[PDB]
């Protein structure tokens, strides 16, 4: 497993009932009984899929749970629906325009669904017999493919033999052949022939011989975003641009062509459109041209639902010289519905700290948890959340199982919050570097 | 150049042009950084970074190969592993116009559609002259 | 069906030779702007004027983009329409002048008609006929090539040039394949394999396609539509050759380049030469740039230069500013953010704000298109909200009311639903009032 | 022989088993609280259970923040990755700063692979291919000074043998697992076939043909990311001349990162790889823009983020990229909530004297007691760094007078010859035209 | 070898010092600045000892006081096979490298690795060459006779020797050098045989010769990186090399020094006009000096309390206080009359100009009055005026003619300041017409 305990990983879905009524504490999130209801309405808006291009705004003070709400919406949305989570500083690119980066972030969050039914013949090659006619225009073949359970013999075509001459196969080679599409792959070499050649080589790989039946039927459902189709249909070999990011300002005419293509697929009926959510954390630091493109780019039919989070008050919009509410211009605020989050009290902070210490496998006493709750009321919540994990290691250094009040006091002594750091800087301002670069290094005057 | 000049039944003419600027490299850097031996791990790390941990390997990443084969339409699932591991000049030199299946996510643009008409078109046609 | 802030507008709504009525085409009010846009539509359909600019201006949420989409709907899908945002002109690959010229050339469409002669069907026989007196030092000297075709209710054998045999051998055409022969150029190509050979082998990776219908020989007149920018980017790139540079550039990132005026001049020359033969037809369209306040003054000067061109289409601008400075200058106070040099070149259309009944009818039609049923009292409360806070805020609070109705298993929208939507979602005014009275480091 | 650069008397944090710190142990004097908190952070890192833990240590200049970070890197060991950084390095002209921050984030998560090296070497005696035209296999006979040994080979290694122009009598090198072939040269037994030839001659290997060795390979996630995202293509093993087109850094798509995480998790689940999270240390964090400070908030919430250590010396200082924001240590208030602040205290006279004595010890110099008192008074009067920088010219001036011990006179000449910042500023103030 | 017309610092052959590091009044082209020369000698001994690393010194003083003269003296006193990088403050502002990457490359170009290797060589004079072909020409046989002044021998040639001698055609009487292990043969010249011209070699024909190589860390950094080859050392497009190859080069160099196959030779990086760097470059410089492979940095600046670049405050020497905290400062002083006249006499000796005593005294007076560089520029331009009247020695009239023809700073400012209507001002206002 390649996942550690993150900042908010206890949140698994929105804690709602069938009637979109939030529980006081369920599946991770505590309190916030109106933002959870509004986010449930937004989740049902996404899951209906009948409307498009609407932006909501999550505004509140810092350390309130806006990104926790976004994580809950992402976890309760489930799979197969795309969820793009970007920050405000990602769109300022050296090789890409701001507007095209916004367009790529818009088109990475809406995809289509393709259903593929396969007929796989996976087995070990034993012998290949090649027969030619008198004219020699076409070549016939015999394939002896073998599983652990059974073995049979198929036939080849001219294109099959030509495609098997490319990527050379011998006896003991594990291949798989699709009946309907004719797809060819070389899985590697069997372990039964791993002791004959005495040296492997560069292109070889050893896989186990498969078991069971030969012709297995299985259907696959693929979810392809529109940005992937845009990248693929813009170059000769475009998947490397998908995995390296050097797409470089894809032209609009292929985007209109792909939009007409997707409409044709939906009308004919081999695909259906899965909308998604684009989440922009810290939207306040975006340039005014990006805001204008966001304003005018939400009226397209192939537009997802945008979630923005801002913890700023009436501040200065970037790129301009005035001040606006939430750091956003009034044209975008007209095209929005605002979800407001409110600060917590002692019991909610108590429950959140209990949940976070429960996940981190830290056992707290009642008095230590009360001290952490008092610190979370006085200082911020994240200070207490980090103090839990530090005090657990302090408890292990004392050879103790559960933490005590003394470990929390030692963690409070050894580590500082913002206010104590500000005070200790202010009473010793001569030893730190000022705005004018003035400092004193010598301690004796 | 500093070539082989004459200080004066056939005569041999062999290309022998060199550059007057000589860059001298000690043997130790070559034998201990570029050539594999018993005490270095050039080949081991090369295999480890190019074969075992490659994301286009069908022995470990068959789902991505099938997804990309649906996306592009390549008839072979080892095409991406072969493309990602050979240099660009080698790729453009031996590129072959193999067929692609129609049931895929990619078809032809308008510009290429106009392009394939005028490959061997004669003059006096409107689309060829345009 | 997906609806996104639009698609309840179909055209403008004028009658013939007369005044636009109040209830037509999804438009409520804005009668004078609709008449002006109808006159603009007639001017575009006259196909005579070039390089005309129209700036339509008003407050936010008035119907500027709705009128532009009504222009595009009234002209039809054959007339090109290029929607442009003012932020799109700034690129990190080319200069903004070249981006403006590319979007300028994208708005001119060309209609080309052509007659094609074809020979398609399943291959019956393939016999390179030898000559009567073969030449020494060679083998299989072809005198002519006999190829037999088979289609639906049609069978025809053909005599071919001996040079077609190289194209047969190149594209690997065998018996049973279906081919596609161009008349004048030759140049056969393999469409695929016939469906009658689909069960020939057990495992075979081969494209199988149906046998084509109709006769083997037919004359079809094909009308094709391209724009001038497609012709520019197709003539600019080098054609299919064997050099390393062309395929290496095909295998790399397609970076844009500053296309010179010489190529555009030659494209216009050959295009005019093929109009005067009666073959091609030129269709101008609309280049619509909205929020032109974000344009720099260099782009305004290049617009001043580019509007005097002969091939230029009609350009429509939209802005919602008052007395603001032009970007790139620190003292030019100008109306609508447009410098006075460009303002003299264009006609200004004014759009007016709405009333109680117009907002009520707009909300009613938007709820009709969104497939929702609303009551009378809920509609009156929504109209009161629309004239109290914003029209767009009342328009965006319809679908969550439908969700809250569906949660309580009702297909009707009533007063407590919009009250719960008020209590859940805030507009900008109450958000600003919350911001101004909070001192919690917000 | 031995080199010394501002450090290397720092060997560790110097703590006992209880976590408390001694006064003078491990090259550290003073600052008990910061060293104990750093040991707690070391234990938290060794737990290998938390991700995205940000630590700020703050104090005046020449107090020992970089010495503490180096003590962290020494206490964790060479197995744990450590990526030191300065805040100015995030600005590049090839890619955006956020992508450089993501690369520096993924450089601190390491892996350990256990691999076996198998090598055949020796003089070729038999090279007889045969066809199944296509060759089915080749059989190679190798000879060394301890015997001979024959091997069957696959045709790909026969092609690689034909690449090096291997004939009978050439000493070659074959790796069994990778398949690389290196031609060492012709053997000495065939050195007298001609009196003059363009072929170098090497003796026979004195050991066996077969050699077996177990090795450990340490790679990070950034190495796999840059190995899987070559835009030009896969490189050859030997390319002394450069590529025809210059490869430039690109914006790596997060889908590639997801696939790399999937492959690494699959290899971890089979017991082949071991995950070693490490430390990303950023010095002079106040040189960062507010955009990188915003992207750090997103980057600290990942499930694979390493432990981040920041160090700063500024006070109530304006953050870069802003005009009306005053924040402590040059760190914005949206980000300063997420860390824990470790305070670092200035030094006294006796601590400065002990530091100077330790630096004279590690530099292999002998000083007198009165010279030590004068250097301590100079360090308390001008700066601690001035005496440490003036220690070595004192040793050179003592060496030029044929003495092995620094006395007061050499300190006086070093004070006269080289100035500090205060005397240079007092010369700058009382001068006519630009000093 | 090292073509040069006349340099402005061409008379400085090194630091004039005794065996006790004492500066003579006149030695090696350097006069005056006794304490600065003693400090630079101490820094030279610090470089030559090589046991300490990453120390930055600063040379600050008034303009035209010999700071660059001190740097050139240290560079000449180091001699060969020791790296010395001299860059300016404006060089790092690249469009295709970052500033930290350019500073890193300049840091690693100043430290080198000394590797000793031995290669067996054959060099002599060709007497006679036979090339033999068979009936079909499939097999080539040959004999080569080569001699020195002490021996003569005949070699039986193989096929690849025959192809290597047919290519780059070697005739009789030709002196060549043959490398057996690489196959490269070079023609040294032609022997002195009338019957270029190089003498016949002496001693044994087959010599094992030892060549000592010095390679910087930046070269191994470039070669170890697989993105670009060694041709980027000459073309100059390295392009932001990653830190991983730097760490591998660090570990490899450390284990080479531990095994004993190679030694580390540190050098000096000289930064000239260091005051024009950004504060990001200064902050990188603070943390780049504690690495084990870090050279000794020399900075020269002449500013006073001026604005640091990229900031909005003023600092001493144009540098922040944390950078000045890790620096020891050598201060240079202005000159006297005797030192000015000795500098002018040395510049007269280097410019092959014969001067009279009165001309030298007039040059000394006008150098004390205005500038040392003004007199050092006038002394070379007076010789052409002297040669126009066809006499060798430069007299007083030539110096007065040169003083009349070519102005200095103060006279030009004085002439401008009452004629400012004829010059373009800060507002772009100028008067062109003579009247009105
Ligand atoms: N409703 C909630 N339930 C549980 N934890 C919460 C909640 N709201 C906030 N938190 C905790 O607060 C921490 C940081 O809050 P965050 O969501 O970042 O606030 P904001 O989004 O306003 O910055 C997270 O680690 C999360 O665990
Ligand atoms: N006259 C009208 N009739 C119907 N709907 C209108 C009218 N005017 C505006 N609207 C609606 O108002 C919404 C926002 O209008 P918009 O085009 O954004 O105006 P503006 O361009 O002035 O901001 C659109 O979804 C549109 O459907
Ligand atoms: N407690 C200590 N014991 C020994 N040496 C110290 C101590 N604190 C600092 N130093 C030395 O002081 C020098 C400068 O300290 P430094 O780490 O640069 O502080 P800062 O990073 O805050 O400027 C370092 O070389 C370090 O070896
Ligand atoms: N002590 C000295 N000995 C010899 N030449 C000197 C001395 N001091 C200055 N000069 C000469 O003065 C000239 C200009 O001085 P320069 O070093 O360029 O000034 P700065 O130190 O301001 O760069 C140089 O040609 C230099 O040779």
């Amino acid at each position: 497993s390649l996942s550690l305990i993150a900042a908010h990983s206890h949140i698994t879905g929105l804690g709602l009932d069938e009637n979109l009524q939030p529980r006081p504490t369920s599946e991770g999130m505590v309190g916030q009984l109106q933002a959870r209801r509004a986010a449930g309405v937004i989740l049902k808006m996404v899951q209906n899929g009948t409307i498009a291009g609407r932006a909501v705004l999550v505004a509140g003070p810092p350390s309130t749970g806006k990104t926790a709400l976004a994580m809950g919406v992402s976890q309760s949305l489930g799979k197969d629906v795309p969820f793009t989570a970007i920050a405000g500083s990602e769109i300022f690119s050296l090789e890409l325009s701001k507007t095209e980066a916004l367009t790529q972030a818009f088109r990475k969050s809406i995809g289509i669904k393709i259903k593929e039914e396969t007929e796989l013949i996976e087995g070990e090659v034993v012998e290949i017999q090649i027969d030619r006619s008198i004219t020699g225009g076409h070549k016939q073949g015999k394939l002896t493919i073998k599983t652990t359970d059974m073995e049979t013999i198929y036939e080849l075509g001219n294109k099959m033999i030509d495609g098997l001459t490319k990527e050379k196969v011998l006896a003991g080679d594990v291949i798989s052949i699709d009946k309907a599409s004719g797809k060819i792959t070389k899985l590697g070499r069997s372990f039964a022939r791993s002791r004959d050649y005495d040296a492997m080589g560069a292109d070889t790989r050893f896989v186990q011989c498969p078991e069971g039946e030969l012709q297995k039927r299985k259907t696959v459902v693929h979810t392809v975003s529109l940005h992937e189709i845009d990248v693929i249909n813009s170059r000769t070999q475009g998947f490397l641009a998908l995995f390296t990011g050097d797409t470089g300002e894809i032209r609009s005419e292929v985007r209109d062509q792909i939009n007409t293509k997707v409409a044709e697929w939906k009308e004919e009926g081999k695909a259906e459109i899965v909308p998604g959510v684009l989440f922009i954390d810290e939207v306040h630091m975006l340039d005014i041209e990006c805001f204008s493109f966001i304003n005018r780019a939400l009226e397209d039919e192939f537009a997802p639902i945008v979630m923005m989070a801002t913890n700023r008050g009436v501040s200065k919009t970037r790129g301009t010289n005035y001040k606006s509410p939430h750091g956003l211009p009034l044209d975008l605020l007209d095209r929005s519905i605002i979800i407001t989050t409110k600060s917590y009290n002692e019991q909610e902070i108590k429950t959140i700290l209990s949940i976070r210490a429960q996940e981190e496998e830290v056992e707290l006493s009642s008095d230590a948890l009360d001290l952490l709750t008092k610190t979370g009321v006085e200082t911020s919540l994240r200070y207490s959340s980090n103090l839990i994990s530090v005090a657990q290691q302090i408890a292990m250094k004392r050879k103790n199982n559960t933490v005590e009040v003394e470990d929390v006091k030692r963690a409070y002594l050894l580590f500082l919050d913002s206010a104590r750091s500000v005070k200790y800087v202010q009473e010793n301002e001569s030893q730190y570097i000022d705005d004018q670069g003035n400092v004193q290094i010598s301690i004796a005057k | 150049t500093t070539f082989g000049k004459t200080t004066s039944k056939f005569t041999d003419l062999i290309y022998s042009s060199r550059n007057p600027i000589k860059y001298s490299l000690p043997r130790l850097i070559y034998e201990d950084l570029i050539l594999p031996n018993y005490n270095n791990d050039v080949d081991i790390a090369n295999k480890l970074k190019n074969v075992k941990f490659n994301i286009f390997n069908p022995s470990t990443n068959y789902e991505l190969c099938l997804f990309l084969s649906k996306l592009t339409g390549e008839p072979s699932l080892n095409e991406f592993f072969r493309v990602s591991t050979t240099p660009l000049l080698k790729r453009v030199i031996e590129r072959t116009n193999g067929p692609k299946n129609t049931d895929s996510l990619s078809f032809k643009t308008i510009t290429q559609e106009l392009l394939e008409v005028t490959r061997n078109a004669p003059s006096e046609g409107v689309m060829a002259s345009l | 069906t997906r609806t996104a802030a639009h698609t309840h507008i179909k055209g403008l709504g004028l009658d013939e030779s007369g005044v636009a009525k109040r209830v037509e085409g999804g438009f409520v009010g804005q009668i004078e702007a609709r008449e002006a846009c109808g006159v603009i539509v007639d001017l575009i359909k006259a196909k005579k004027m070039s390089g005309r600019a129209i700036l339509l201006a008003g407050g936010p949420s008035t119907g500027k983009t709705a009128l532009a989409l009504a222009i595009s709907q009234e002209l039809g899908p054959k007339v090109p329409f290029c929607p442009l945002v003012g932020s799109e002109l700034y690129s990190v690959e080319v200069k903004k002048t070249e981006t403006l010229m590319e979007n300028f050339r994208r708005a001119i469409g060309l209609r080309i008609k052509e007659t094609k002669e074809v020979y398609e069907g399943e291959v019956t026989e393939l016999t390179p006929e030898d000559a009567e007196n073969p030449l020494g030092g060679y083998g299989k000297t072809i005198s002519h090539v006999i190829v037999g075709l088979k289609s639906a209710k049609g069978t025809k054998t053909l005599r071919l040039d001996p040079t077609i045999y190289e194209s047969i051998q190149r594209e690997k055409v065998s018996i049973g394949d279906v081919i596609y022969i161009e008349a004048n150029t030759g140049a056969v190509k393999r469409v695929g394999r016939s469906d009658a050979y689909a069960t020939e082998f057990d495992l075979e990776t081969e494209e199988y396609v149906p046998l084509p219908k109709g006769e083997v020989h037919k004359k079809k007149e094909i009308v094709q539509d391209v724009t001038l920018h497609d012709l520019d980017v197709a003539n600019a790139r080098p054609q299919g050759g064997q050099d390393v540079i062309s395929m290496m550039g095909q295998l790399l990132k397609p970076k844009k380049t500053e296309i010179t005026e010489k190529l555009r001049q030659e494209v216009n020359k050959v295009v005019a030469k093929y109009i005067d033969q009666g073959v091609a037809e030129l269709i101008p369209g609309v280049l619509f740039i909205d929020e032109v306040n974000m344009l720099d003054i260099e782009i305004f000067t290049y617009l001043n230069k580019a509007l005097e061109s002969n091939i230029a289409p009609v350009v429509v601008l939209a802005s919602n500013r008052g007395m603001t400075t032009v970007r790139g200058t620190e003292d030019v106070i100008s109306p609508h953010g447009v410098p006075p040099d460009l303002i003299d070149r264009l006609l200004i259309v004014r759009t007016l704000p709405y009333d109680k009944d117009e907002i009520r009818t707009i909300i009613e039609r938007r709820a009709t298109v969104e497939r929702l049923q609303v009551e009378s009292s809920a509609l009156d409360l929504l109209a009161t909200m629309g004239t109290e806070t914003s029209l767009r805020y009342a328009l965006q609070l319809l679908a969550p009311c439908g969700i809250l109705a569906q949660t309580s298993n009702r297909k009707e929208i009533v007063v407590n639903d919009v009250n719960e939507a008020k209590l859940l979602f805030l507009d900008a005014k109450r958000s600003t009032k919350i911001l101004e009275t909070s001192a919690n480091y917000l």
